[PDB]
């Protein structure tokens, strides 16, 4: 068995969930202030960049 | 030092060996090599060069002769000339224009059949130039070329460890930059694998036997490793034909494998200079690194037949052991892993090497034509015009200084903003890193920014670390690698023999500190020196493994960070914050340069070319508000004009007055006249204040300031802003929209400031909502409505063909029109195409201090003016003196920047003269300061340099000597610390507090710039949401965290009424108004178009989607 091993042969269901946890990301950086109008003291840095 | 030098003196112990070289240096080098200056020239062949040529030369050089594919005829290009500009600085600028200037070359066409010669002058076109500032005049504006940090083309040497079962693989990688890739790696399979052009893996043995290698001679050399013994052993070519054609056949299968092709693929590769190129610099990099071809010049641009060979061995060498290497025909040199982030790697793109790529393109595409032309025309009746377009090459240039990110609009906000952006040293752009990319990898202080990046000073916005300065000591190499000077040391005595070197020229030396003691005679006097070895490591070592030593202690740190007192004292992050805050100060109505400072404030003021100095010595023939006049020794007259109440591109008001008088003699390089923020030629950013630490009724409370009245009523720090409101007026599909002092539908009162033309008179004051230019559009149908028809008939007013769309001041500003340009198409104007006319109108007004306006110092001590006290009211010394701000307590302890207090004991040592009693000899805390140093009057100026200041104890002696006031008494006692009377209550303060001299300036960040409100204004065209992105009436955003806290605080109605009444309910929006309106309830919301537009759009992809109950 330890020589066979194992394939993962179209493991297409991963690449979704990866897509799935990728389009949710996007979302999350979406959620934080953006540039646009921001109101700190001075423009630092965002995780954005 | 300089003609001028106001005194100020220095509490530096240190010599200065080296001067610091011209700060603009950067700027300027690049652009004298680029056009071939004959002082570039000069200097050149100084050094050590053999005609030398210069960038548009190697252009040319590089692209001709050009031949046709019949072989029949040739072109080609030389002898690159220039002629004078066209307008000067300040024309250009008024009108808008371009400073450039005429470019020539001589070509010449052969013709190979026959042997005709045709030798002519083509006009290449206006090339842009720069002024002695370095800073290029486009369209009327000073834009600035940053120069580019990107990763030098060479052979690399890493190794990696894989992650799926252990052990270690090593690998080199080819950069050649302009061509296609090779590279050779290690498996863990015990092998030396070759993957040409990226595609796939192939053995070594086979790419040696395609160059004409064979089994004999590879197991007669490549004897010592035994990897590439087992390479060998796997091989199948027998060979070196066989070898050609089964690279042929991997690389692409699909074409026909024969040998003759096979052969020319792989020489067309790698081995034509047309196709693959090292761009001068890789060829540099290789002969450093493997050592071949030293001392003769090299001009080829392929790899040489040694150079494979030497890396594949080098890469086996570096897995077998060991640390050197020498091949026959070069010099040995040691073994080691490179790194990508280390700066013999990096090297900088400056301002005439991204023109000269940009020139490089044109030229092809121009080339790509020229052969065309060629190829379509008669013989016989062609000359270098018929086949030569500048169109291509020209629109190229000219892109490149309108588009690129490296060309940007010039800071001009103060003298130092402009002379930090000039030398700054940028790591993105085309063919850079993404903003977006290299986290916490490429951004990190590598042990080597020491001497050639300032490491401390950066912006902390998105290109924090990315962009960095050129620090004070550092000149680029003719390749492009910073260099930095060092200070030769031999048999431990240091001596003058300053060498310039490169971060690996010195990876080979030990270097020692700049304030490291040393004898009168030069020797060492202490055993175990402080040095760095080649590790980028501090270590302890003994004097005489000293090789180099640092030329002085503020070799490190940039231009804008050696402004800053006591910098040793600071913390890392707030000396960044006081870096980056030393750029945005205003210029002040009135200028004061600092009571205690760095000997960096007279340099930088000269350097920014904010200042008039003198061409030449003379006598000041005369002087005015406008220019000045001098007469030179040799009789040659010299006037130079003083641009007065000149708008900066970031609004601020940049003006010159005259410091000199009629019979003064003035020496060359004398500054006679002061910018903005300069006084007798000394850097003047902010003011002296009378500062006490202590809280006060909390209205200090979190970083908050107090300023005494006294700043608004002398103007201490106002200052003036100047903005421009432009219009034009243009044909239209329904006419020509004019620009008439008649206005329709509009009072006679409103337009009474109006000239006879239409335009604000000069001098008039405008406040929000007047009238600064009349405009009027045709407007077409009329179709008036019965009410209007009936109220325009009781009324008697006809209707008019135009509408009023005159230009208006935008709200919250106001001011004096200080100036007014007009243009027209009437006059021959350059105005773009339908434009009729434009114009222009200055609005210039004078802000003082108010609340909430930011005010920091040079320390990262920042704040907004909480509360502005009368005068009466601020706690005084006990002779009368109102102190002038007040900072909170609280707040410097933990901010880690005790520097700031220390200013401000030194600068009230300064403000009030010392005493030392040195009559019964030097006290012991004394016996360190310079002999000018022992005694100075009041009000004078000293010096701190950076890392070679004043010393606290030598500061805490000095506080003890101040001199008495006018009434013979000492306000500050031993400890730096006076009493202060409340000026409220009358009481005395218990206990006495720290008072003195602080140097404080005042930020851009004003309140009137950062006020926003709204209540109805402008919607957007397709969300109908409420636009924002501007100060008149942009919206606020109202995020999905806040809606998670409405939803917290339960707040249902809140949510609902915010969501669709105020946004992109257009039903329920007018309702709403019309219920506030009227007094009536408001009314309950519908739903918002964010709703129905989804509904329909989702019906439309045929999903029956209902509604019920
Ligand atoms: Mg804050």
């Amino acid at each position: 068995v330890d020589l066979l091993g194992r394939n993962k042969a179209a493991d297409e269901a991963a690449e979704r969930e990866r897509r799935e946890e990728e389009a949710y990301a996007a979302g999350v950086l979406d959620l934080m202030v953006d540039r646009e109008d921001l109101m700190d003291d001075e423009d630092h840095l965002l995780a954005q960049d | 030092s300089v003609p001028g030098a106001p005194n100020r003196v220095s509490f530096a112990k240190l010599r200065e060996p080296l001067e610091v070289p011209g700060l603009l240096d950067v700027q300027t080098d690049s652009f004298e090599w680029l056009v071939g200056s004959d002082r570039w020239r000069q200097a050149a062949i100084d050094r050590g060069e053999e005609n030398p040529v210069g960038g548009l030369e190697e252009v040319l050089a590089e692209l001709s002769p050009i031949e046709d594919f019949s072989g029949s005829m040739s072109l080609s290009f030389s002898d690159p000339r220039f002629d004078e500009v066209k307008a000067s600085v300040d024309e250009c600028k008024d009108k808008d224009m371009t400073y450039a200037a005429p470019l020539f070359v001589t070509a010449e066409f052969i013709n190979n059949n026959t042997g005709e010669i045709k030798s002519q002058t083509v006009f290449m076109g206006d090339f842009p130039m720069m002024t002695e500032k370095g800073t290029f005049i486009i369209n009327g504006t000073e834009r600035v070329v940053v120069s580019q940090l990107v990763r030098s083309p060479g052979v690399y040497f890493d190794e990696t460890i894989d992650k799926s079962t252990e052990k270690t693989l090593h690998s080199v990688k080819v950069i050649p930059g302009r061509g296609a890739w090779l590279e050779f790696d290690v498996d863990k399979r015990d092998t030396v694998g070759v993957r040409i052009d990226r595609k796939r893996r192939q053995p070594v043995t086979v790419l040696l036997k395609a160059l004409g290698w064979t089994n004999e001679q590879i197991v007669e050399r490549f004897g010592f490793s035994e990897i590439m013994m087992g390479t060998l052993e796997k091989d199948t070519t027998s060979g070196t034909d066989e070898a050609l054609l089964d690279i042929y056949r991997k690389l692409r299968p699909g074409e026909p494998p024969t040998k003759e092709s096979a052969q020319t693929l792989l020489e067309n590769l790698f081995f034509k200079e047309k196709r693959y190129d090292l761009a001068r610099v890789g060829r540099y990099k290789v002969n450093k690194k493997l050592g071949l071809n030293a001392g003769k010049p090299i001009t080829s641009s392929t790899l040489t037949e040694e150079d494979v060979v030497a890396t594949i061995e080098y890469l086996v060498r570096l897995h077998e052991g060991q640390t050197s290497m020498t091949v026959p025909g070069g010099v040995e040199v040691p073994v080691e892993v490179d790194d990508i982030d280390h700066f013999g790697n990096r090297r900088l793109r400056t301002v005439g090497e991204l023109i000269q790529n940009q020139i490089r393109v044109g030229l092809s595409r121009m080339e790509r034509v020229v052969r065309e032309r060629m190829t379509t025309q008669d013989v016989e009746a062609i000359t270098p015009q018929t086949l030569i377009n500048i169109r291509p090459v020209v629109a190229a240039i000219k892109e490149f200084f309108g588009t690129s990110q490296l060309s940007q609009f010039m800071d001009q906000n103060n003298p130092l903003s402009g002379l930090t952006h000039k030398r700054r040293l940028s790591a993105l752009g085309p063919g850079g890193l993404s903003r977006e990319r290299a986290g916490l990898e490429v951004r990190d202080v590598h042990p080597s920014h020491y001497g050639r990046m300032c490491p401390i000073e950066t912006p902390e916005g998105p290109n924090i670390g990315l962009i960095g300065s050129l620090s004070v000591y550092a000149r680029v190499n003719p390749f492009g690698f910073i260099e930095t000077p060092y200070r030769k040391v031999e048999n431990g005595v240091v001596t003058d023999q300053i060498d310039y070197l490169t971060a690996d020229e010195e990876d080979r030396h030990v270097v020692a500190q700049a304030n490291s003691p040393t004898d009168e005679n030069g020797r060492f006097t202490e055993d175990r020196v402080m040095v760095r070895k080649k590790g980028g490591e501090v270590e302890f070592v003994s004097a005489d493994q000293v090789d180099y030593m640092d030329v002085s202690p503020r070799q490190m740190v940039s231009v804008a960070t050696a402004m800053i007192p006591f910098l040793e004292h600071d913390d890392a992050n707030r000396a960044l914050m006081g870096a980056n805050m030393q750029r945005q100060a205003v210029p002040l109505v009135r200028s004061e340069a600092p009571l205690v400072g760095t000997g960096m404030e007279l340099r930088a003021a000269i350097d920014a070319g904010d200042v008039v100095v003198a061409d030449k010595t003379g006598v000041i023939e005369e002087v005015s508000a406008d220019y000045i006049t001098v007469m030179a020794d040799d009789g040659t007259r010299q006037s130079y004009r003083l641009r007065k109440f000149a708008r900066s591109n970031h609004g601020t008001c940049a003006n010159q007055r005259p410091i000199v008088d009629a019979g003064q003699r003035v020496e060359a390089g004398q500054v006679i006249a002061d910018g903005p923020c300069t006084q007798n030629g000394e850097m003047a950013l902010g003011k002296n204040l009378l500062v006490a630490i202590m809280p006060w009724e909390g209205h200090n409370y979190e970083d908050a300031i107090i300023l005494s009245n006294r700043l608004v009523e002398e103007d201490v720090l106002t200052s003036i802003h100047i903005e421009e409101h432009e219009i034009d007026a243009r044909d239209t599909k329904l006419g020509a929209e004019e620009i008439t002092r008649d206005i329709p539908n509009v009072s006679d009162e409103v337009l009474a400031d109006l000239d006879e033309r239409g335009i604000v008179r000069i001098g008039a004051e405008v406040r929000d909502g007047d009238i600064l230019v009349g405009k009027v559009t045709p407007k077409g149908e009329t179709e008036l409505t019965p009410e209007e028809r009936l109220l325009r008939a009781i009324f008697g007013e006809k209707a008019r063909e135009v509408r009023d769309t005159s230009l208006k001041v935008p709200h919250g500003e106001s001011g004096k029109v200080i100036g007014i340009r007009v243009f027209s198409r009437e006059d021959d104007d350059e105005l773009p195409a339908g434009v009729n006319e434009l114009v222009r109108v200055y609005v210039a007004q004078k802000r003082k201090i108010s609340d909430g306006d930011k005010l920091a110092g040079r320390h990262g001590n920042k704040g907004v003016i909480g509360k502005i006290l009368p005068v009466e009211d601020m706690p005084f010394l006990p002779d009368g003196t109102p102190v002038d701000i007040i900072l909170n307590t609280h707040g410097v302890p933990r901010r880690m920047n005790i520097g700031q207090i220390l200013e401000t004991h030194l600068g009230w040592v300064a403000k009030a003269g010392w005493n030392i009693d040195v009559a019964a000899g030097v006290p012991d805390w004394a016996s360190k300061l310079p002999e000018e140093l022992y005694s100075a009057p009041a009000d004078s100026t000293v010096a701190t340099p950076v890392f070679d200041g004043a010393q606290e104890g030598e500061l805490a002696g000095l506080l003890g000597s101040t001199l008495p006031n006018r009434d013979g008494e000492v306000m500050v006692d031993a400890d730096g610390k006076s009493t202060l009377f409340d000026g409220r209550s009358g009481e005395p303060f218990p206990y006495p507090v720290t008072v003195g001299y602080m140097y404080i300036l005042k930020l851009h960040h004003l309140v009137d710039d950062k006020i926003h409100a709204r209540s109805t204004g402008p919607y957007s065209m397709i969300t109908q949401q409420p636009l924002g992105g501007k100060a008149q009436f942009g919206g606020q955003r109202f995020g999905e965290m806040e809606c998670w806290a409405m939803q917290a605080y339960g707040a249902a109605y809140t949510l609902q009424e915010l969501l669709t009444i105020k946004s992109d309910d257009t039903v329920g929006r007018v309702k709403v108004y019309e219920a506030i309106v009227k007094g009536e309830n408001i009314p309950e919301p519908g739903i918002p178009e964010s709703f129905k537009v989804l509904l329909k759009e989702l019906q439309s992809l045929c999903l029956n989607v209902e509604v019920l109950s």
